[PDB]
């Protein structure tokens, strides 16, 4: 039965040198070498016609020896595409051989991950939405793995593929920023996750940021690569706010996904460029004129009010806006950053108010300097 | 009658499941654990054990206590899947000899280790300088699969004990399968 | 959870006097003590502290000595002196924090699961407020890494109770209340 | 306040065992902020009789400590006690 | 051949069951304990309201005081006609009740 | 040959709780009606009247010098 797992696996020479050592290892009978270096079989990526011949063998011994359940298990299911290739086959093998194994912390979540993930070409956001739902239901304070992370965010969004809430992709993006340990991203494969970073994160309009994920560079880094006039009205999606080049452009070139968006894009600009005008205009102007409005929000003179009172309706400022003149008025709103790292309005504003009420507090003490007595 | 302070440092690292020891390394160091503790027992009922680990985590875990019953009951949910810290490991066990207030009972560590981890020789050789500075002689009888002829513990060894010292038994671990009793059959006379 | 206090300065005459007690005898300088608090609402309430024996060393910086007898038996005969008072956390000085923080963390959590930690000083000439109060959550971070128990604040505050100040306030003798319209408030102002 | 019969049941015994061995009195009602409200005292022997019972070597204390016109059942039990002072140290790193 | 596992299973279910239900019979009863802290109140009824956080209370054997809430123990609740738990040192309202007098109203 | 032993000091370590649990009941028992038979020593056991239970487990107290007391935790009685 060694001898079998011998002539069976060892397809070419070389390899049985350490096939020699694990028919030694099962008579030292020492399994942490089993959890490393057949681990290390189960990473090898290849044509692989040896490890699902022999995964069946491997099952047969794992039924005795209490192995090491989710890592190597998990790792060939997907190297299993050179053996079966179907899922309709693997999901029974699966759900039949291993939802009662497992050996973690928490792996009936990595379970849930490999059903979800495998209910993808087969099943669409319908049985599979209880059961991706049930995976954070169980996390909630748990992951000091955290490896199960990178499952959980497949989970998130190969799942947030199947549409609903496009406003959970700035915090997907966040698990995407916050799954990996090491710094292992890569260059030409993530940029197409570019590709899905930038148009799937842009033309849906559950997102209003609008240049705050743009500081973070692990995006940059893979939007540089992608053309680079999409990445300028990217760029564009910033401050700079009329630019009738620019999404212009982005309405020349992405041709799916701009039926919903057709105003509505324009309509995020347009209660975002009020929040840019009562932050970027460098205030004490806060009742104002309109035609800055009409120019920088791409809409016309008449269709203000609409503007206004929707975006009081929005709930990003608070401001009873002088409506007889079409004068502004404003509240608290959201900033994106002052002078280039807030040195000016810092130090202009801040210090000088605190050398202000600072000495002017002296000035209290120089008038009040013996009242105490 | 030896008066001593004897703080077995255990092992409950990753390596620490399988079966070259009996069943079970458990067992293995559990075994270690009550011969040392049956064995100065039977030389001196009035001493005082501690166990601590190290895989990981270094705890207050037992008080430093004659009692072998609840040692016992402390070898039981060990479970050794931990990565294996040999840094603290050893500043934990005399700084708990230094939280003692019987002293004129002496001192006495002995460690387990069953897994191989990396280190400058600068760093063990100021560590044994400071354990001849720190009055104890230090006992490390190695258990489970291993580096073979570690040097690193060799030298702490050697730097750790000189001028007719106690004679630390550095029991570096058969390579294979043997007992839980054929590895302190040296030791347990001199460690 | 834990988002406001009623503190005692009984805990804080706790603090000076067993920074009397390893003060002059100074050799690891710190007082790190446990926190017993009787939990009666969302706002916390203590009457009473003990300060365990206890060091911290620097090198790998998570070699820590609790007393579990001091901890367990001690607390026993305080839970059977009072009941009412029990555990809610613990207290130490050296405002610096560091890294066995989360490890003292980790084991003050088993006890009480919304507990709180106290940075104190031994010499407030402050503003002022007195000592700290935190919250000990996980929100991972942005970053992906097995649990972050990072140390978030509590806003700190102090209550009362009868019959406290009977003789120091008496001892001091530089009580002035009713005064605001010349210095109460311009303290303030300065401040 | 005043001397209690629990003084004359562990007094002997502390007395016995200890040295000083001084019983304490407490109350908390009588302010909050500003008073002395403890009382402590010690139990005299029998045997100093033939002593008569005033030497005192600085009469300030015993001219501050019988100066609050002892109050009731303390001088209803002169004899077998003899009263001490109690005096608040230095503590100004918790005063102030 | 393996019924020492079922002896140890066995010694688990029959010593652990009866030492965990003594040790919880003794887990009640150091809550029984724990009510030497809980010592014994007072009981009075409110007679009027003497002011918004006053109360004239009736000892039941005697005479009348004036008292206080512990905190929040609903203060438009203590109307004069219900009865309340007295402290037994500060001797001020601990908690509310029920009841009223002679069945002859209640017989019938 | 392994898991019967393994058993064997399994009924050690199920013993250890055993010892610990009936310590936990009987060093604590001692505790309890130690206290409890110096509660049962007193001068009398004041004859009352019990006219009311609440559950928000308790027992009121009015004794035949009129005096109406209240204990939230009723001690060595059942309701």
């Amino acid at each position: 039965v060694p001898g079998f797992l011998q002539q069976s696996q060892n397809s070419g020479p070389g390899q049985p040198a350490v096939w020699h050592r694990l028919e030694e290892l099962y008579t030292k009978k020492l399994w942490h070498q089993l959890t490393l270096q057949v681990l290390d079989f189960v990473q090898d990526p290849c044509f692989a016609q040896g490890d699902g011949l022999i995964k069946l063998y491997e099952n047969f011994i794992s039924e005795f020896e209490h192995r090491v359940n989710p890592l190597s298990l998990v790792e060939i299911i997907l190297h299993v595409v050179r053996q079966m290739t179907d899922p309709n086959v693997a999901l029974t093998f699966l759900e039949k051989t291993r939802e009662k194994v497992k050996s973690s912390d928490e792996a009936v979540i990595l379970c849930k991950t490999a059903i979800g993930a495998l209910k993808l070409n087969i099943g669409d956001l319908q049985v599979t939405k209880e059961t991706i739902e049930d995976v954070e239901e169980m996390l909630n304070n748990l992951p000091g793995v955290t490896s199960v992370h990178s499952r959980f965010y497949d989970l998130s969004s190969k799942y947030y593929q199947t549409i609903g809430n496009h406003a959970s992709y700035y915090k997907d993006a966040l698990r995407f920023l916050g799954c990996v340990d090491i710094k292992d991203l890569p260059v030409s494969e993530q940029q197409e996750r570019a590709f899905t970073l930038g148009l799937a994160g842009l033309l849906g309009e559950g997102v209003f940021n609008f240049g705050e994920l743009l500081m973070h560079p692990v995006l940059e880094s893979l939007r540089n690569t992608d053309r680079q006039w999409l990445i300028d009205t990217l760029y564009a999606f910033n401050s700079g706010n009329v630019e009738r080049f620019q999404t212009l452009k982005t309405a020349w070139g992405q041709q799916p996904d701009l039926a919903a968006n057709e105003a509505q894009l324009l309509r995020k600009i347009q209660l975002l460029c009020l929040m840019e005008m009562t932050f970027t205009r460098p205030a004490n102007h806060r009742q104002l004129t309109f035609e800055e409005i009409a120019k920088s929000a791409k809409i016309t003179v008449n269709e203000v009010e609409l503007l206004v009172m929707k975006a009081l309706s929005v709930g990003l400022v608070k401001g009873s806006i002088d409506e007889v003149d079409k004068r502004v008025h404003m509240t608290w709103v959201q900033p994106r950053v002052l002078d280039l790292q807030q040195i000016k309005g810092m130090k202009d504003r801040l210090e000088f108010w605190c050398t202000d009420v600072k000495s002017m507090e002296m000035l209290v003490e120089h008038q009040a300097h013996d009242i105490l007595t | 009658m030896v008066l001593e302070s004897t703080m077995v440092c255990v092992d409950n690292s990753e390596y620490m499941r399988n079966g070259d020891f009996l069943p079970t390394r458990l067992q293995a160091q559990q075994d270690a654990v009550n011969i040392v503790c049956h064995s100065k027992t039977r030389s001196n009922p009035e001493n005082n054990v501690g166990l601590i680990t190290l895989a990981n985590d270094c705890e207050v875990l037992t008080t430093l206590t004659p009692d072998t019953g609840r040692i016992l009951s402390k070898l039981h949910t060990v479970q050794p899947k931990g990565k294996i810290t040999f840094c603290t490991g050893i500043r934990v066990a005399h700084l708990a000899l230094k939280h003692r207030q019987g002293k004129n009972h002496k001192m006495r560590i002995i460690a387990f280790v069953g897994s191989p981890v990396e280190d400058n020789e600068k760093d063990l050789v100021k560590l044994a300088k400071r354990l001849k500075k720190e009055k104890v002689n230090v006992d490390i009888i190695n258990f489970g699969e291993e580096e073979v002829n570690t040097e690193k513990l060799t030298a702490f060894v050697n730097t750790l004990n000189g001028k007719d010292g106690t004679g630390s038994h550095l029991v570096t671990v058969p390579p294979g399968p043997s007992l839980a009793d054929a590895l302190i059959s040296s030791p347990i006379l001199a460690g | 959870a834990v988002q406001k206090v009623v503190v005692h300065p009984l805990v804080l005459l706790s603090v000076v006097d067993h920074f009397n007690r390893i003060g002059k005898v100074g050799n690891q300088k710190r007082v790190v003590g446990v926190l017993l608090g009787s939990w009666q609402k969302k706002v916390l309430d203590v009457s009473n502290s003990f300060a365990v024996p206890f060091d911290e060393d620097d090198k790998d910086d998570s070699v820590w000595f609790l007393d579990h007898d001091y901890l367990e038996n001690m607390y026993g005969m305080f839970k059977k002196v009072n009941a009412r008072e029990r555990i809610v956390g613990w207290y130490h000085t050296g405002p610096k924090l560091h890294k066995n923080d989360i490890a003292i963390n980790e084991l003050m959590k088993r006890y009480c699961p919304n507990s709180v930690l106290v940075i104190i000083d031994v010499k407030p000439k402050d503003l002022g407020l007195p000592t700290e109060a935190y919250i000990s959550v996980e929100e991972v971070h942005d970053d992906g890494t097995p649990t972050s128990k990072t140390f978030e604040h509590v806003t700190s505050e102090i209550g009362a109770e009868e019959a406290e100040e009977v003789g120091v306030e008496h001892l001091l003798r530089d009580i002035k209340d009713t005064t605001v319209g010349t210095l109460s408030q311009r303290i303030t102002n300065q401040v | 306040c005043w001397l209690s019969g629990v003084d004359i049941n562990t007094q002997q015994s502390f007395e016995a065992l200890s040295e000083r061995a001084v019983a304490v009195v407490v109350d908390p009602i009588q302010s909050v902020k500003g008073k002395v409200v403890i009382d402590a005292f010690r139990l005299i022997n029998a045997n100093m009789m033939v002593l008569g019972h005033e030497p005192r070597q600085t009469t300030s204390n015993l001219g501050h400590l019988n100066k609050p016109s002892i109050q009731a059942l303390i001088h209803g039990l002169n004899r077998h006690y003899y009263s001490i002072t109690i005096n608040y140290r230095k503590n100004e790193l918790e005063q102030k | 051949k393996l019924l020492e596992h079922k002896e140890i299973d066995g010694r688990l279910k029959e010593l652990r069951e009866q030492l965990k239900e003594l040790t919880k019979q003794y887990e009640k009863s150091e809550n029984d304990l724990k009510a030497l802290q809980s010592v014994g109140q007072i009981v009075g009824e409110v007679l009027k309201q003497l002011t918004e956080e006053k109360f004239i209370v009736k000892a039941t054997n005697g005479p009348r005081y004036v008292v206080g809430c512990r905190r929040q123990l609903d203060k438009s609740k203590l109307k004069p006609g219900t009865r309340v738990a007295l402290d037994m040192t500060t001797l001020t309202i601990m908690r509310y009740l029920p009841r009223e007098v002679d069945p002859l109203v209640y017989n019938m | 040959r392994t898991r019967l032993l393994d058993s064997e000091i399994k009924i050690m370590k199920s013993e250890v709780l055993r010892v610990t649990h009936e310590l936990q009941a009987m060093k604590d028992k001692i505790k309890e009606n130690s206290e409890k038979i110096k509660v049962n020593k007193t001068l009398p056991y004041l004859v009352s009247n019990v006219i009311e239970l609440l559950d928000v487990k308790c027992a009121v107290i009015k004794t035949s010098t009129r005096q109406t007391y209240f204990l939230p935790v009723i001690g060595l009685v059942d309701a």
